[PDB]
């Protein structure tokens, strides 16, 4: 018909704009487009300071994992944290001195690993014993003056 | 000049007291009556489609644009202190304190508030409320009682969609256009760990700004001249009275919760 | 299905081109024509009272209500920062870059933009625009042309009143109980304010926000069904269209001349 | 009423407002559990609380277990007393423990840090520990 | 239709916007003159600008007498060349001056501070004069490591 | 004026002018060479960091990599091709803009006695100043 | 510690280049000796300063 000739010609053209501009809204903001998380570690410190949930861990300045949750120990009252490291980096020595560093002058902190020479590989289920507690601003003011 | 100047003020002083007299008497005779839950059960879903569902084509598609301009204008002003860490701080704090129940109230009263006045005012022009009054059915319970409850519970349900379109709307400039994905952007967003601030006070302001909008939207539609010019006059005066009721009460609601 | 699925979407695309095609044709005949200067000189003064003077009450009373909330919420976020003297870069900078021609345009479409559509719709139901064609005069140059030029010169003029009262409104809530002096508040405000940066660029975006608002208010007032329901449907249609034309153009005008 | 398309779009709007609440409250605000709070109140007497405000978090080794409900002041000895709360899941504290009002860096809020005679119950009193430090104490002890 | 009432409220609305323009240009803005008085460009080299940006104010004794138009980089000597803008009222700048870039406060911006020198009973400065007695900026990465060593 | 005959062409012409004000205005309102430098500890450095020689910004950083055999952070910076003749005996000496600003890459000039083309590796780097072990040496 | 006046303007000298800072006080306080010295103290972390009298 007369009104049916233009019904199908421009109707695909409006679906051409609907087929477009959908690859720009379904963008890639994380790694969860293919695989969210393909190991669980355990570390026990003495005083983590202002460490909260979802804290990025770094090896030399590049982000490598997050922190899921922090569970206190019911026997010695020591904080036990967990790590989520990907499978791309696994050959880490066991002599790494795990220390808690600071990030800026706001109050937030982040965990930092150290790589070096070697033993046994650190895999899921093992707990690292070479840990170091964080520092507070109220401890050095009592040691320097006294 | 003591009697001639005060003669015109008496005509605008008594009618202003009678303006709020019929506004409070109409809302009082709508909820203190008999309680029915199954009779207004199909009537509440019908009025929720006009107020709450048809108003999604204005708040959702423009809530991303308000979230987008909070990331562009909030980036060049902090180029010397924090350009990536404090990018998601001023977006989530401003939208949950004063941009939530106030900016969305102008979009709610422009579509679901201005048309609510013209819907009641159209029934009085062609004598629809007078024919329902001639039966044994209460006319203040069929067009007022399900329509007032469909606007009270609609604006807090529409504020969270405006919040979720503003936080995600500010995420297109955070994870893209020279930005970090989740390291420095989302880590500075959960600084308000308390449930009282930005969650209860945001919901408190959304209920108060929902009653004061639907009250004037049902008052100008119920008190209008039954002609073609009386409906269009009450539609214009509804948007003016609702804009001063969400901005004049915004300073009142902030002085006791943020001071 | 796939053959009948385009019967509901393809027919809407034909009426969309006829809707926008008639708005550009109406504005071309209303501006380009005979240079009526002496005849349209009392018509511009008459159409400046209901657009500029009658809409001046809402923006003045909301100018003090937009600075007393912005200046009070901006004091708590700058706590424990030793930056109380930098209040001029938050209450006066955001009212000129982010706010200003955005909030005042939302109030212009409710008071002046909504009443301009209902004025032509009431004259179309009484066929007053059709009677101008029988008097051998152009209806698009007598009732549309003085109403377009009166709205394009009023909203940039009403923007400066929204800024200067809002700046004084921020100074009213500033030195009210905080104990600060009048020398530190007006010190950081003079920085980063010069020619073609913030004052001129606010006037640049204001006149673009005045054409797109008055174009919808004159088109829907000219394209409406002459009945009791066609005027009220086109009255609420301009508020939704102006809310997406002001906030939708905010993302475009921010990418050019950041600040 | 055709009862074909009107009853569906109300359920979509009621569902879209439910997923939008989980994007703000559940994701980036808190956990939002049932919050029964089976905690117990204690008593601790300090000398200078510094900048302790309402709902101040208290932590043992950095892990917060509760907040501060209300703080009172006795008119007899004029000493500040904080009423902290410890949940029932962690009850193994000794009597020789000491508290420390510390700061989260240099700009954060002041919080109480409890570091490590069987256990404490409702009605006990912790011994007097050191209070917080002010700017007049650091500038006064450095010169004199 | 009343021209005796509508013409008055137009002038009230026009003076309400004219007084609003004088409140944002005299109290909010610190600009009064729209003149086009030119200046002379002065060339000066450095070794480290630190946090020096465009449109930075230059002062000689604490009072701002100009600004910086732009900054270039020498493609041969690999040294940053900073341009200056000084008013032609009075300079009296000898060849024994010392340019030092300083900052205001702790979190403020950087500015150029010109220090005048003495003269012996040394020539007059002209358009394009260059000297070598320029002090470089300092950062936090150099003063901390030198304090412990 | 006439339906289905003239109203279509005005709506096409108006859409051709409205979309032209959002294409060249909203959207969009370089031959470079890359380098490599294996570090040991950088801190909180991210991508798109400004690289400066003398203070003026001339290039940016595309991305940061990490080798799976040594686990050392390597920064892949990009500089302009107009500036050349950089000696290999000059370190980077990463500093911070201002006092409380973000970190940024730098490069100080050195003395002459080669030409670093694309694909060169810096063999002499410098560690960053971290507050964890810096303030502990003064007391302990 | 109590504010008494403000600075009007900042002038310069064409010969020796000494910035003369003028300031006005109301008539409530006039008994000021000649041994009082001016001092430029800092207020805040932005970079602006204020004058302080030392009687």
């Amino acid at each position: 018909m007369q009104t049916k000739k233009n019904e199908i010609w421009v109707g695909i053209f409006l679906l051409a704009a609907l087929l477009a501009a959908l690859f720009v809204c379904l963008k890639a903001a994380n790694v969860t487009s293919i695989r969210t998380e393909p190991y669980t570690l355990y570390a026990t410190f003495d005083n983590i300071g202002g460490l909260k949930a979802r804290s990025p861990v770094s090896i030399g300045g590049v982000v490598v994992g997050r922190v899921a949750d922090i569970t206190l120990d019911p026997k010695t009252y020591l904080p036990r944290v967990t790590l989520e490291i990907e499978q791309r980096y696994n050959h880490i020595p066991d002599t790494s001195s795990l220390s808690i560093r600071t990030s800026g002058l706001l109050g937030e902190q982040y965990l930092a690993l150290n790589v070096g020479f070697e033993t046994a590989i650190l895999k899921d289920g093992d707990t690292i014993q070479d840990t170091k507690s964080a520092m507070v601003l109220e401890d050095l003011i009592g040691q320097f003056l006294y | 000049m003591l009697l001639n100047a005060l003669a015109s003020l008496g005509h605008k002083g008594i009618k202003t007291l009678r303006t709020f007299g019929r506004a409070g008497l109409m809302l009082f005779n709508a909820l203190v009556g008999k309680p029915e839950f199954r009779k207004h059960a199909p009537l509440l879903v019908r009025q929720l489609y006009n107020v709450g569902v048809l108003s999604m084509l204005i708040i959702v598609v423009s809530g991303v644009f308000i979230g987008m301009v909070l990331g562009l204008q909030g980036y060049l002003v902090l180029t010397t202190y924090s350009a990536e860490t404090s990018l998601g701080m001023l977006v989530a704090l401003s939208l949950l304190r004063e941009l939530g129940p106030v900016v969305a109230a102008l979009l709610f009263a422009g579509r679901a508030g201005s048309a609510l006045t013209a819907e009641i005012g159209l029934m009085r022009a062609t004598e629809q409320l007078s024919s329902m009054e001639m039966m044994a059915v209460d006319p203040l319970r069929r067009v007022i009682s399900p329509r007032f409850w469909a606007g009270v519970i609609s604006l807090p349900l529409l504020t969270v969609i405006f919040v979720a379109v503003g936080i995600w709307g500010g995420s297109l400039v955070g994870v893209s256009w020279k930005g970090i994905d989740s390291g420095f952007f989302w880590s500075a967003m959960q600084n308000a760990v308390d449930w009282r601030m930005d969650l209860v006070n945001c919901l408190i302001k959304s209920v108060v700004f929902a009653i004061t909008v639907t009250w004037i939207s049902l008052f100008n539609g119920y008190d209008a001249i039954p002609t073609s010019a009386g409906i269009s006059r009450a539609t214009t005066r509804t948007v003016v009275h609702s804009s001063l009721a969400v901005l004049g009460l915004d300073f009142v609601l902030t002085a006791l919760m943020f001071g």
